[PDB]
């Protein structure tokens, strides 16, 4: 699936994804590739996920939603 | 930014309880619209149009919002240029948290608040979860927080922390000396989460386009009961006040968030030469140069002429070679000066940043050009004798013509 023709070597890294790049024009053959440098970070985020402990139970919910059925969950909402 | 503004409610009885934030907020001329944090029919953008330009979520304890309002969503609606306002009391939910996470704000768990025993209202269900916050740990930031003296604000919810180093982050209301953010039942085992005067209570971001977000982490800080309360500390010797202060800091925080208190523009800018008026293409070298920009604040309803004492005007290559304070005349910041010996694309960056204000941001790129061949000084005094030799030599030959052709031997 992946060779390079003149290195005759199958790739090590076959998925890479850019992070301040993007693609903007490839050559037909793939001769000549053009990337476009992004914008600055719009806004800064945490390096790791929110505190968990292990005090009381996580409990994580299920999505529960479709194409048809678009309709949330609250918690602390007063059932007819 | 336009003044439609969508409320996710959370029972479609909390308007009722909090009537005197919503009427304040229509009578400085809002269009608001409640609806049930989850609907079928709710949505921000229909063909990539931001049909709601300002959003407030009053509805802490979800899980999945209705519709398609992920928190992706959220994030590109504040990335399109748009204003949230979140609530949320001791009941978090997982995808409030989160979006706190995408801004850069963490928020305690789900089951904690901002305890603290030496500050409770005397209003207190006997946890002293209720915590009366003083008006001296504030931002002190008047664009913020107005401009009034507040009295001791009420407050009953969940203690965040922001990063130290975060360039962007703010701190509106930073908790008390001796506050921490636990769990009321359970015994304290871990180390707490924001244990000292690091406990947030509200913490607000200014992104890098100008997006104002305000993380409240309590509801009921906006409620109609802690608007219209007493407040006292139930320290002995403690004062009684009337008024809890609330509805002022209240008011600031949501005129600062919907872009109505601070905001500045900046209009045309214009540079040219000391004694023209149109721009030429590319400068030499040391010649006088006159810039002058155009900066406006929006006071009230319309823009007027901007104050403006420290404002800087940085002519920068790679790194600057010439910062100067833009000083004020008729209704422009202008400066003349001089432009250095090096030669190249040189670029003015007008930044302005502020502790409330928006970012300000102007660069012209120009080019500094060398002098041309016909530029350089000539029939300079210091070489009068080079000159004269040279003239004296032609001369002479001229004498050596006649004497050479007709010269008579003897
Ligand atoms: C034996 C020879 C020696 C060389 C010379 O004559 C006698 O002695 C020079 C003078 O110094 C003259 C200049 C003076 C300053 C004056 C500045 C004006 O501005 C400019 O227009 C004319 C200018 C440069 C003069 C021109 C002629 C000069 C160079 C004269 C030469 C031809």
């Amino acid at each position: 699936p992946g060779f390079d023709r003149t290195r005759n070597a199958e790739i090590g890294n076959k998925d890479i994804k850019f992070k301040h790049l993007e693609e903007a024009f490839t050559s037909e053959h793939w001769l000549v590739r053009i990337y476009k440098v992004k914008a600055p970070d719009n806004r800064e985020t945490l390096d790791h996920k929110p505190r968990v402990t292990n005090i009381f139970p996580k409990q994580k919910y299920l999505s529960k939603k479709t194409t048809k059925r678009k309709r949330g969950y609250i918690k602390n909402k007063l059932v007819f | 930014s336009g003044p439609r503004t969508l409320v996710l409610l959370d029972n479609l009885n909390v308007r009722e309880t909090h009537s005197l934030f919503f009427r304040s907020l229509k009578d400085r001329g809002f269009e608001l619209t409640f609806k049930t944090a989850d609907d079928p029919s709710l949505s921000l953008i229909k063909y990539g149009e931001f049909l709601y330009d300002n959003l407030i979520i009053f509805s802490p304890s979800v899980e999945d919002f209705g519709g398609n309002i992920n928190v992706e969503t959220i994030s590109a609606f504040i990335d399109g240029g748009g204003s949230v306002l979140v609530a949320a009391s001791s009941d978090i939910g997982d995808p409030l948290r989160e979006l706190g996470s995408e801004c850069g704000i963490e928020f305690d768990e789900e089951k904690t608040a901002v305890i603290d025993h030496h500050n409770y209202d005397i209003s207190d269900l006997g946890q002293h979860t209720l915590i009366v916050a003083d008006t001296e740990n504030l931002l002190k930031a008047p664009t913020i927080v107005g401009k009034s003296s507040l009295n001791p604000i009420l407050f009953r919810g969940v203690g965040m922390v922001a990063d130290p180093d975060n360039p962007l982050v703010l701190d509106i209301l930073t908790g008390s000396s001796t506050s921490y953010s636990f769990f009321p039942d359970k015994p304290i085992t871990q180390y707490p989460h924001a244990v000292g005067k690091n406990t947030l209570l509200i913490a607000g971001l200014q992104a890098r386009n100008n997006a104002r977000v305000i993380f409240s982490g309590s509801l009921d800080f906006f409620s109609d009961s802690f608007f219209n309360s007493a407040v006292q500390k139930a320290a002995p010797g403690s004062q009684r006040y009337s008024q809890t202060g609330n509805y002022e800091l209240a008011v600031a925080l949501s005129r600062w968030v919907f872009k109505e208190e601070g905001v500045l523009r900046v209009g045309p800018v214009s540079h040219h030469r000391v004694g023209e008026t149109a721009p030429p293409n590319a400068y030499t070298v040391t010649d006088l140069v006159e810039y002058s920009i155009v900066i406006q604040q929006l006071s009230n309803g319309k823009w007027v002429p901007f104050d403006g004492d420290d404002i800087q005007l940085e002519f920068v290559r790679i790194d600057p070679f010439v910062r100067t304070f833009l000083k004020k005349k008729g209704g422009k910041y202008s400066v003349q000066f001089k432009l250095p010996d090096v030669y190249g694309v040189f670029q003015f960056k007008v930044d302005y940043n502020r502790l409330g204000y928006t970012h300000l941001y102007s660069s012209t790129q120009v080019s500094v050009r060398p002098l041309q061949h016909t530029q350089y000084e000539r029939f300079i005094p210091s070489a009068y004798p080079y000159y004269a030799s040279a003239f004296s030599m032609m001369l002479g030959l001229f004498i050596f013509s006649i004497v050479f052709l007709h010269m008579k031997e003897k």
